[PDB]
C-alpha cells in the first residue's frame, strides 16, 4: 500500500515574474505594492509550516539501529529490504535494495522537481535545461526535509524493533520465537513442536 | 538615502525598518548598453530624410506669435522611400539672422495620434510604405508643431503628416553605415539589447560548439530566447540573462547572510561555501552550537555560520515474549499531562 | 486514564493524562510445568508470567507488577512436555501450586 | 509526479498571452512608444499577469 | 485567527485596482461624462467587482 506524506516547496519572484526584469516596470509596480507582497510571505508560510510537522515524526533509535543486521533474522531471507552499510562516504546508511527498483522507474523522468543544482544555470556553453529554464522566470524549488538519509534512519529503527524483546538492557530475542509471541494473540498454540 | 547594502532593502521595500526573516533581492542598473541585430539574409540600400523649420519674428508683439514658419522635407513637400532602409530627423535653423536671435523660442514636436513616435522611427521598426508629406490627405495621422516664448504660452504652428501601412519590407536604421554590403552586428560577452529574428530583450551572448542539426531558433516555452545560429556556418551561440535574483537573510536590522547563485562575493560579506545545490556567502565563523532561524534543511544562526539539523533521541523497547530468561518489567509510576 | 475537555477561540482543547514508568525490576520467568516428564501445564491467557525468586513461585502480569499466588485455576494440559521447562514430580506439586 | 508537473508546465505558459496590448515583449513595447504612452499598455500586462 | 483576518483584508483591498476605465469611483465618471457614454465605463468596472 502506498501513502503520501509530503509534497515540494515552490518559492516564486514577483518583480521577476511579472517582468523580465526590466528596470522600468519597478517604477510602475510602486503603485501596487500590497499586490505582491502578499504573496511571496503567504508562500513562504506554508513551506516553513510542512517542515515543522514532517521533521516532528521522523524521529531515531540508535540501539534498536544496530539490530537490523541480515544475521539476527533467523531463515527469513528479507536482505532486499534492510538498508546498505557501507558507500564509502560520510553516511551513516543509504537506500535500502527496493527503493533503487522504485526510483528508477519514475522519478528520473520528473526532470523538473527534484533535486535541481542551481550553479549551472548560471555558465551557458550550453542550451538550457527545463529546470533552468524556469529559473530565469523566478520559480525556485527548495530542497525537502526528508532526504536519502533520514528516511533509512527512521525506517531502519522500526524494522529493527520487531527482534527487541523484553528482555534485559541490549538482549535480543531470535526471530523464530518473535512470531511465537504474535500468534498466541489469536489463539493459544497446543502444538510443543513448531 | 538609499547608499548602503542593508540601506538599499527598506528602499526597496518601501518600509522604515524590517522584520526578521528571509527576504528577496535583486538591485536592477539603469545604464546605457550596445545594440545587436540579426537579420534573413538581404542586400543593403539607404535614404536619408530632413525635416527644416525656419521662421522669423517681430511683426507687433513677439510672446504672441511668430511671424511666419516655414516647412519642408528636403526641400519639397512629398518625399516617400522606394528602398529598402530609412532613416528620419528634426533639424531647426538658428542661424537664420546670424545672430542666434533664437535663443528665446523654443520649437519642438508634439505627440499626435499616430500609434509610434518621430523620435524612435530610427529604431528597428518595419512597415511596408510610408510617404511623409507636408499637407493634408484623406486617412492620415500627424504630428503637431509648436512654438513658446520661454514656456509662458503655448501655441500651435503647423503639423506633419504620416501615412502607412503594415508589412515587413522597409526598416529603419539608427545612421547610414558606408562602405557595407550587408548590415549586421553582433556585441559579445556582456549585456546588449538584441534583435534577433524579431526577438527582443536583454542578456550575454556567447559563442560555443554543440552538434544539432534542424532550426536556427530554440525558444523556451514561454516566448524567450535560448539560442540562435549562423546560418552561413554550422556555429551556435547562447543567451541567458544577465542579472540572478538572490535570497537575503535579515537580523537584528542587518543582514547575516545570503544564498546566491553566483561564485562571487556578494553584498558585503566575504566568505563563500559550496552547497550541494547553491552557493552560500557569509562573513560569521564556525563555532556558534546554536540556532535562531530555520531553512529547508539547515539553521542560520547568530552570527552566519550553518548549522546541519539533527534528530530527535527516542528508544523503545518492544513486547515481552514466552522465554525462559530475565524479563524487565516496570514497577514504579507517575503521571504527565498533554494538551 | 482520562481526559479533561476546555473551550477555545472556535475549538476545543483536550488535556489527556497518560502513566509513564520510572523503575524496572528483574525478573527470573520460566515457560511452563512439566510433571513426570510427559504431562505439562502452561498458563492459558498469554498475559501471566510464572517466575519463581529464591524458591518461592509467583505469578503477576506483565504491564504492570502485581505479584500473587497461583492458583489451580490458571493452568491447562499442554501435553509432551517441552524441553525448556521446570522439572518436579507429581509427589511435590503442592510446593508450586 | 505527472500532477505535480503539469500544474508548474501550467503556469508558466500563461505569459505567452498578450492581452489587449500591442505585443506580449516589453522591450517591444518601450521600443516603439514613447514614455507617456507605454504606461497604458505595460498596466495591462501587469494585470493579467 | 491570522488566516481569517488574511482573507477578508484582500477581499476588501481589490475595490482600489481601476479597471481600464477613467477612475475607480463611480462618482466622477457621471460627474464628468454624460448619460450615453458612462454606461460603456461603469460596466467595465462591474463586470471586474
Ligand atoms: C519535424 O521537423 C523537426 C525539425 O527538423 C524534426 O526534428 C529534428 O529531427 C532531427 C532528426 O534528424 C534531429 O536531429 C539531431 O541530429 C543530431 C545529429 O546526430 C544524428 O544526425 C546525423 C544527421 O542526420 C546523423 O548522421 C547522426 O549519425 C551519426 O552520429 C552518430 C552519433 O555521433 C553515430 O553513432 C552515427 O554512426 C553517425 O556517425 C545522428 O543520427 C543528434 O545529435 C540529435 O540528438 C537528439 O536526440 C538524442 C537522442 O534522443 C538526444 O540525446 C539529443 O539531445 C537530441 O534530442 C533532443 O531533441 C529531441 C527531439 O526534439 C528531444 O526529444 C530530446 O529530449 C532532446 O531535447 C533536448 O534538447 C533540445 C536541444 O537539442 C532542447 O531544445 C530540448 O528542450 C531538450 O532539452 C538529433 O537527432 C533534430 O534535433 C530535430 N529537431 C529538434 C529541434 O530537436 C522532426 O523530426 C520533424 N518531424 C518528423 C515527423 O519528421
Ligand atoms: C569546443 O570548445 C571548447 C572551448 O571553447 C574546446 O575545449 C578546448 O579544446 C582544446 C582542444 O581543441 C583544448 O586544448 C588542449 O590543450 C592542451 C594543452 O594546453 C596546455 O598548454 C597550453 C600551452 O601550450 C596552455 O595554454 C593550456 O592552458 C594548457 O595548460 C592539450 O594537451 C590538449 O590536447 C590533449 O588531448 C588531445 C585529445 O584530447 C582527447 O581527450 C580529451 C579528454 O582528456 C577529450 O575531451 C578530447 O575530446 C579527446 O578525446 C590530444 O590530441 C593531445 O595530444 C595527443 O596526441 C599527440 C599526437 O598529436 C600525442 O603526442 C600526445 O601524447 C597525445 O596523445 C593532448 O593529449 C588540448 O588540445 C582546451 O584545453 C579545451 N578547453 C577547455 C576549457 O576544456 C572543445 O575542444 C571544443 N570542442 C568540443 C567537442 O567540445
Ligand atoms: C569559485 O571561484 C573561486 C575563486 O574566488 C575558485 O577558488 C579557486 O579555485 C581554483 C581552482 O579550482 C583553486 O586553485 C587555484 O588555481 C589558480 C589558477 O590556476 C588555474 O588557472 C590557470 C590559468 O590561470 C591554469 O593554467 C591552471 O592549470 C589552473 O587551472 C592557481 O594559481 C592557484 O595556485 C595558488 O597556489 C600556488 C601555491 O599552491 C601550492 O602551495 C600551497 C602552499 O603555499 C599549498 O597549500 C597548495 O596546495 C599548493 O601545493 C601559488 O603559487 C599560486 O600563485 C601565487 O604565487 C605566485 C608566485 O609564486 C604569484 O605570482 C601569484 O600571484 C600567487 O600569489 C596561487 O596562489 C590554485 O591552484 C584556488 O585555490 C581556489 N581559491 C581559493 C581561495 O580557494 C573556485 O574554484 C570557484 N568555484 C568553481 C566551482 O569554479
Ligand atoms: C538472570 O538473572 C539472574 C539473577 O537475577 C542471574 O544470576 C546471576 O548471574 C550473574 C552473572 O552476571 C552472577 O554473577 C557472576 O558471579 C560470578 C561469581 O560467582 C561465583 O561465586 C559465587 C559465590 O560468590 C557462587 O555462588 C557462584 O556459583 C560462582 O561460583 C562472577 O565471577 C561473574 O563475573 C564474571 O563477569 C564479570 C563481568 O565483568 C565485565 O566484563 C564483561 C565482559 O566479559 C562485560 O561485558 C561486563 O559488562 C562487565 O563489565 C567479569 O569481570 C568476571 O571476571 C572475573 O573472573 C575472571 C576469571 O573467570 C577473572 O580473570 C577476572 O579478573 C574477574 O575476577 C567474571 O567473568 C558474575 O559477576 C550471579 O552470581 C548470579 N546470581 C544468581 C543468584 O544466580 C542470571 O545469570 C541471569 N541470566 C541471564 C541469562 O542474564
Ligand atoms: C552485520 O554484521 C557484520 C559482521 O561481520 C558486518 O560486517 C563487518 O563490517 C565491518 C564494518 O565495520 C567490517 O570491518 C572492516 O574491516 C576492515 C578490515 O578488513 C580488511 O582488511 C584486512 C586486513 O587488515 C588486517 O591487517 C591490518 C594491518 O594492515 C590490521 O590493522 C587489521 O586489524 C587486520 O588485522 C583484510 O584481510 C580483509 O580482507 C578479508 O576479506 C576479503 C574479502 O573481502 C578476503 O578475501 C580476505 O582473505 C580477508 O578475509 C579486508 O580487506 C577495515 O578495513 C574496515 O575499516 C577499518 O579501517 C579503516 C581504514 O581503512 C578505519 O578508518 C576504520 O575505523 C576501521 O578500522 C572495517 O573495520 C567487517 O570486515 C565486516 N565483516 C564481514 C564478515 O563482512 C556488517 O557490516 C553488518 N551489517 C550491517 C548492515 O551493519
Ligand atoms: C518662408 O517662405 C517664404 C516664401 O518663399 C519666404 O518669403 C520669401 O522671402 C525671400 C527672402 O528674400 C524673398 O526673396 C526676395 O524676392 C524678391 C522678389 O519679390 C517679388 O515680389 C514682391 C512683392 O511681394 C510682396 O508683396 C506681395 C503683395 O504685393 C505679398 O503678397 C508678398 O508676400 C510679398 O510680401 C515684388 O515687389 C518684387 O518686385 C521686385 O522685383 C521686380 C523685378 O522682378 C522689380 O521690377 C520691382 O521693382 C521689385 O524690385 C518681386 O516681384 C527679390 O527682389 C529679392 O531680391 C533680393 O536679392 C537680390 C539679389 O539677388 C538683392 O539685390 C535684392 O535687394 C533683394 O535683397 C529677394 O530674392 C521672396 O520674395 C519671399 N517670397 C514671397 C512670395 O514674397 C520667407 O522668406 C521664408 N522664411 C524665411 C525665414 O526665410
Ligand atoms: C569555540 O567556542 C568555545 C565557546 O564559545 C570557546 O571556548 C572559549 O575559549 C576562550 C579562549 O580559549 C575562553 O576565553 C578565555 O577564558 C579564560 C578563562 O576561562 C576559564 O576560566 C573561567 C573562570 O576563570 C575566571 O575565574 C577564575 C576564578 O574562578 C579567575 O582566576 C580567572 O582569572 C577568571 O577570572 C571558567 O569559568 C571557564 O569555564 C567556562 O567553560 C565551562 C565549560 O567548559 C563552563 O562550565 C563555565 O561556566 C565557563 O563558561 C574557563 O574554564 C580567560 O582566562 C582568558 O583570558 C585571556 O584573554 C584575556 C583578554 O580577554 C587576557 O587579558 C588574559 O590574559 C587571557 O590571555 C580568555 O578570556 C572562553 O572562556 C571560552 N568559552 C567557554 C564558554 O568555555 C573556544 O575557544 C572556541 N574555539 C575552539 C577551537 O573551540
Ligand atoms: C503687427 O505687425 C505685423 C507686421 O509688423 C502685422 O502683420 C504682418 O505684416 C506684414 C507687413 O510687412 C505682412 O507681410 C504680414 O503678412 C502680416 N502678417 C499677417 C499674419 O497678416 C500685423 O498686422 C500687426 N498687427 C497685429 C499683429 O495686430
Amino acid at each position: 500500500e502506498y501513502l503520501q506524506i509530503t509534497s515540494t516547496p515552490i518559492v516564486v519572484d514577483c518583480a521577476t515574474y511579472v517582468c523580465n526584469g526590466n528596470p522600468r516596470c519597478k517604477n510602475l509596480l510602486k503603485q501596487y505594492t500590497s499586490a505582491c507582497k502578499t504573496i511571496e510571505d503567504a508562500l513562504r508560510l506554508s513551506a516553513h509550516l510542512e517542515t515543522n510537522d514532517v521533521s516532528s515524526m521522523l524521529t531515531f533509535d540508535s540501539n534498536a539501529f544496530s539490530l537490523a543486521n541480515v544475521t539476527s533474522f533467523g531463515d527469513y531471507n528479507l536482505s532486499s529490504v534492510l538498508p546498505q552499510r557501507n558507500i564509502r562516504s560520510s553516511r551513516i546508511a543509504g537506500r535500502s535494495a527496493l527503493e533503487d527498483l522504485l526510483f528508477s522507474k519514475v522519478v528520473t523522468s520528473g526532470l523538473g522537481t527534484v533535486d535541481v543544482d542551481y550553479k549551472s544555470c548560471t555558465k551557458g556553453l550550453s542550451i538550457a535545461d527545463l529546470a533552468c529554464a524556469q529559473y530565469y522566470n523566478g520559480i525556485m524549488v527548495l530542497p525537502g526535509v526528508a532526504d536519502a538519509e533520514r528516511m533509512a534512519m527512521y525506517t531502519g529503527s522500526l524494522i529493527g524493533g520487531m527482534v527487541l524483546g523484553g528482555l534485559t538492557s541490549a538482549a535480543a530475542i531470535p526471530f523464530s520465537l518473535a512470531l511465537q509471541a504474535r500468534l498466541n494473540y489469536v489463539a493459544l498454540q497446543t502444538d510443543v513442536l513448531q | 538615502y538609499c547608499d548602503s547594502p542593508f540601506e538599499k532593502l527598506q528602499c526597496e521595500h518601501l518600509q522604515f525598518g524590517l522584520q526578521d526573516g528571509f527576504y528577496s533581492a535583486n538591485f536592477l542598473d539603469d545604464n546605457v548598453l550596445p545594440e545587436t541585430y540579426v537579420a534573413l539574409p538581404i542586400y543593403y540600400q539607404h535614404t536619408d530624410i530632413n525635416f527644416t523649420a525656419t521662421a522669423s519674428f517681430g511683426g507687433s508683439c513677439y510672446v504672441c506669435k511668430p511671424h511666419q514658419v516655414n516647412i519642408s522635407l528636403n526641400g519639397n513637400t512629398s518625399v516617400c522611400v522606394r528602398t529598402s532602409h530609412f532613416s528620419i530627423r528634426y533639424i531647426y535653423n538658428r542661424v537664420k539672422s546670424g545672430s542666434p536671435g533664437d535663443s528665446s523660442w523654443h520649437i519642438y514636436l508634439k505627440s499626435g495620434t499616430c500609434p509610434f513616435s518621430f523620435s524612435k522611427l530610427n529604431n528597428f521598426q518595419k512597415f511596408k510604405t510610408i510617404c511623409f508629406s507636408t499637407v493634408e490627405v484623406p486617412g492620415s495621422c500627424n504630428f503637431p508643431l509648436e512654438a513658446t516664448w520661454h514656456y509662458t504660452s503655448y501655441t500651435i504652428v503647423g503639423a506633419l503628416y504620416v501615412t502607412w501601412s503594415e508589412g515587413n519590407s522597409i526598416t529603419g536604421v539608427p545612421y547610414p553605415v558606408s562602405g557595407i554590403r550587408e548590415f549586421s552586428n553582433l556585441v559579445l560577452n556582456n549585456c546588449t539589447k538584441y534583435n534577433i529574428y524579431d526577438y527582443v530583450g536583454t542578456g550575454i551572448i556567447r559563442s560555443s560548439n554543440q552538434s544539432l542539426a534542424g532550426g536556427i531558433t530554440y525558444v523556451s516555452n514561454s516566448g524567450n530566447l535560448l539560442g540562435f545560429k549562423n546560418v552561413s556556418t554550422g556555429n551556435i551561440f547562447i543567451v541567458t540573462p544577465c542579472n540572478q535574483p538572490d535570497q537575503v537573510a535579515v537580523y537584528q536590522q542587518s543582514i547575516i547572510g545570503a544564498m546566491t547563485a553566483v561564485n562571487e562575493s556578494r553584498y558585503g560579506l566575504q566568505n563563500l561555501l559550496q552547497l550541494p545545490n547553491f552557493y552560500y556567502v557569509s562573513n560569521g565563523g564556525n563555532n556558534c552550537t546554536t540556532a535562531v532561524m530555520t531553512y529547508s534543511n539547515f539553521g542560520i544562526c547568530a552570527d552566519g555560520s550553518l548549522i546541519p539539523v539533527r534528530p530527535r533521541n527516542s528508544s523503545d523497547n518492544g513486547i515481552s515474549a514466552i522465554i525462559t530468561a530475565n524479563l524487565s518489567i516496570p514497577s514504579n509510576w507517575t503521571t504527565s499531562v498533554q494538551v | 486514564i482520562f481526559s479533561i475537555v476546555n473551550s477555545a477561540p472556535d475549538g476545543l482543547l483536550f488535556l489527556h493524562t497518560v502513566l509513564l514508568p520510572t523503575d524496572y525490576k528483574n525478573v527470573k520467568a520460566w515457560s511452563g510445568i512439566c510433571v513426570d516428564g510427559i504431562y505439562g501445564y502452561v498458563l492459558r491467557q498469554p498475559n501471566l508470567v510464572l517466575y519463581s525468586d529464591n524458591g518461592v513461585f509467583r505469578v503477576t502480569s506483565r504491564v504492570m507488577f502485581q505479584p500473587r499466588l497461583p492458583v489451580l485455576s490458571d493452568f491447562v494440559q499442554i501435553y509432551n512436555c517441552n524441553v525448556t521447562f521446570v522439572n518436579i514430580s507429581r509427589v511435590e506439586l503442592h510446593t508450586v501450586i | 509526479v505527472n500532477q505535480q508537473g503539469s500544474a508548474l508546465n501550467h503556469l508558466t505558459s500563461q505569459l505567452r498571452h498578450n492581452f489587449q496590448a500591442i505585443s506580449n515583449s516589453i522591450q517591444a513595447i518601450y521600443d516603439r512608444l514613447d514614455s507617456i504612452q507605454a504606461d497604458q499598455q505595460v498596466d495591462r500586462l501587469i494585470t493579467g499577469r
